[PDB]
RNA sequence: UGCCAGCCACCGCGGUCAUACGAUUAACCCAAAUUAAUAGAUCCACGGCGUAAAGAGUGUUUAAGAAAAAAAAUCACAAU
């Protein structure tokens, strides 16, 4: 969201990201299905699976955003451009 | 709120998971409806990428053996003088006879070209139709 | 029970074969000034010009006699994917249904 | 309201229930020219699975899958109908606008035929009021637009979760459609037919919840 | 087991190729007159396939054929020889209008 | 104090309303240690080469490799 105003920025970008959303399965509702590995655009994200006792060890928007879907077990390394929108 | 994807899956894979996750506290009706009758594909988003190299469709032309006649009638004598209704459903044209009486010559067992041409013209002849032919 | 391909192979238009200089018989459903609109069946209408020789009898449900030259009016263009649809058909108006 | 449950569960365990089976046929469609497509240089990527084959650069659609389609299609549609939800007749095609604005007015439904203003689904608040129903179900007779791009409102009711009926031609886009017909949009005896086909469907669903409702009073 | 599916045949209907003028004749350096059909009257220049109309080996036939004719002395270059000027206008050039 | 005096690992700070200089108040953080300087440990490419560093002006053979399944050498036009 973008806007003159840092408040009013605020406010749009959460009144339109409730619009946008996803459904992200969680296997036993801690840790990711499989191992993924993604280039998108510059940037490669690789994601393994961990067990149970094995806490967010991530880039911290990746933790950030772990913690809102509720996956509370990974590990991600992230390569190449870590521009934050891609 | 909702899900403006449209691109991430069909709109029944994004409603049927918002649901599921408690988002969308009530159920739509053509959700039900859909449960009961699902299409034949599921409505995914799709990107028409352009083709390149050697790959072609896979689309067949349509021809039949009556065409392999309908050639050498139109060569020989063009289009005929019956002209043509395209709203009749079961209109038989001047080649479609030509095409007839070639086939029940051809069961007769001539196997020479000319002789069924000549005598599905004379075939034809008989029934009253005129082949003024062309140059 | 009839076959799809069986209605296809027998069709007035499958008989026809190559649409170039067909004898068609055609129907005026629509009018403009001198510009008939003219529906001989086969996909899109074709457009014709009210000839000078008899002009008055061409009205609205008139049937007509047309040569066909395309079926459908198209072509590629430079630096584009796909071809280009006129939406309408290719014919000569002759003369009226003599009958 | 148990009932009422009953009234809305019962029409989904039959699956003929408007018996809409009997409203058109292979030899039907045929006669209304629907096999007839554009030519092979127009043809859309897509489309080729429909595609019976090319008869002399004409694109011949099978009639097979397109009533095969057209049925659950139908079915879909009669379904919304009986439970009460609204149904928009959307095309932009200027020879059939009047046909179809009179076709939807007929079944009491509605029909956007004319410029699609930019926010109209997305926005919905703005430009039709301050709270708003949106339609449950779109039919498309023409899914392109009057310079052959795809109708916004596909890509938009895709966005609304709103699932979609549209009668695809040979050179149109099926991708974002939930119940594509593949069929003739172009010639005006197949326009015609899909018309009143939904117009019967429309009706006969309505009927159907105005008796099965009857019933429901009669039974206390 | 459908008799009513298409055949897998090629075109039965399918044209034959159109032809240069000169599709299996002989261009012979020899003779100036045949050449000198596709020259300009005032000029003296060589008109090209979009005048002429032929497929690219005819054009380059009746150009080599016509430079060779010139230099050994069979025609003239600056201008049309006078004595083919009435001859057939096979060319699609109007310079009088 | 006023582009002076000074400060900084990198960005930078100081021109009269300096949380960046100097001192005071408060706080933070290590702790019998605390900072600075210097050496290490770690760290480059199983990535790239149209526009950013980068396909070497051209062809042939040697060395050295690959052969991993199916075939081929060859005809209008301004090579030398
Ligand atoms: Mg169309
Ligand atoms: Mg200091
Ligand atoms: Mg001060
Ligand atoms: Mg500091
Ligand atoms: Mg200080
Ligand atoms: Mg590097
Ligand atoms: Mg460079
Ligand atoms: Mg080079
Ligand atoms: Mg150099
Ligand atoms: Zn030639």
């Amino acid at each position: 969201g973008k806007a003159t105003e840092r408040a009013d920025a605020f406010r749009k970008a959460k009144n339109r990201a409730v619009h946008y959303l996803h459904y992200i399965e969680r296997y036993e509702d801690h840790t990711i299905y499989h191992d993924i590995s993604l280039k998108f655009k510059r940037t490669h994200i690789k994601m393994k699976k961990q067990p149970r006792g094995y806490g967010l060890h991530c880039h911290r928007a990746i933790m950030t955003i772990c913690r809102l879907i509720g996956i509370k077990d990974l590990y991600a390394k992230v390569s190449g451009s870590v521009n934050m929108l891609n | 709120a909702g899900s403006r994807l449209e691109t991430v899956g069909s709109i029944f894979s994004r409603t049927r998971d918002l649901i599921r996750a408690g988002v969308l506290k009530e159920k739509p009706l053509w959700l039900d409806i859909y449960n009961a009758f699902p299409p034949l594909r599921e409505p995914v988003f799709r990107r028409p990428r352009l083709r390149y190299g050697k790959a072609k469709a896979a689309v067949q032309d349509i021809f039949y053996h009556e065409d392999r006649i309908r050639a050498k009638f139109y060569s020989a004598y063009g289009s005929g003088p019956k002209a043509f209704d395209l709203f009749n459903p079961n209109f038989k044209s001047t080649c479609q006879r030509f095409v007839e009486k070639y086939i029940e010559l051809q069961r007769l067992g001539e196997t020479d070209e000319e002789k069924l041409f000549v005598e599905a013209g004379k075939a034809l002849l008989a029934e009253g139709v005129t082949l003024r032919r062309v140059g | 029970v009839e076959s799809f391909a069986s209605m296809l192979r027998h069709s007035p238009l499958t008989q026809m074969g190559p649409a170039k200089n067909k004898l068609v018989i055609g129907q005026i459903f629509h009018i403009v000034e001198d510009d008939l609109y003219i529906d001989f069946g086969g996909k899109f209408h074709c457009v014709c010009k009210r000839p000078e020789v008899d002009g008055e009898k061409y009205q609205k449900g008139t049937r007509v006699r047309l040569r066909l030259l395309d079926l459908e009016l198209t072509s590629r263009f430079l630096g584009a994917t796909t071809d280009t649809t006129i939406l309408e058909a290719d014919a000569v108006l002759l003369g009226l249904q003599e009958s | 309201n148990d009932l009422r449950d009953r009234i809305l569960s019962e029409p989904l365990k039959h699956a003929d229930f408007f018996n809409l089976k009997e409203l058109f046929s292979v030899r039907s469609l045929f006669d209304a020219r629907v096999h007839l497509g554009h030519k092979a240089g127009c043809r859309h990527r897509f489309m080729e699975p429909y595609l019976f084959g090319s008869r002399l650069g004409q694109d011949i659609i099978d009639l097979e899958q397109t009533a095969a389609h057209l049925q659950l299609a139908l079915n879909f549609t009669a379904h919304v109908a009986y439970r009460e939800g609204i149904i928009l007749f959307v095309s932009r095609h200027r020879q059939f606008a009047h046909l179809i604005e009179t076709t939807a007015r007929d079944c009491g439904e509605y029909a956007h035929t004319r410029y699609f203003k930019g926010g109209l689904l997305t926005n919905a608040p703005l430009l039709l009021g301050p709270g708003v129903r949106l339609p449950d179900l779109i039919i498309f007779l023409h899914t392109l637009n009057n310079v052959f791009e795809p109708h916004v409102a596909v890509r938009d009711a895709a966005k609304m979760n709103i699932p979609t009926v549209g009668i695809v031609d040979t050179n149109c886009n099926p991708a974002l459609i939930t119940y594509p017909v593949p069929g003739n949009d172009d010639s005006p005896p197949a326009v015609r037919l899909f018309c009143r086909l939904f117009q019967v469907a429309i009706s006969r669903a309505k009927e159907k919840r105005r008796q099965v409702e009857a019933l429901y009073r009669l039974q206390g | 087991s459908n008799e009513d599916l298409p055949v897998p045949m090629e075109n039965p209907y399918k044209e034959p190729l159109k032809k240069c003028i000169l599709c299996e004749k002989h261009v012979d350096y020899k003779n100036v007159q045949l050449l000198s059909q596709f020259i300009s009257p005032f000029t003296g220049c060589i008109y090209g396939r979009h005048i002429t109309g032929l497929c690219g080996k005819k054009q380059k036939e009746i150009t080599k054929a016509i430079k060779r004719a010139q230099i050994l002395g069979f025609m003239p270059v600056t201008y049309k020889d006078p004595a083919y000027l009435k001859d057939p206008k096979v060319c699609n050039i109007k310079y009088r209008e």
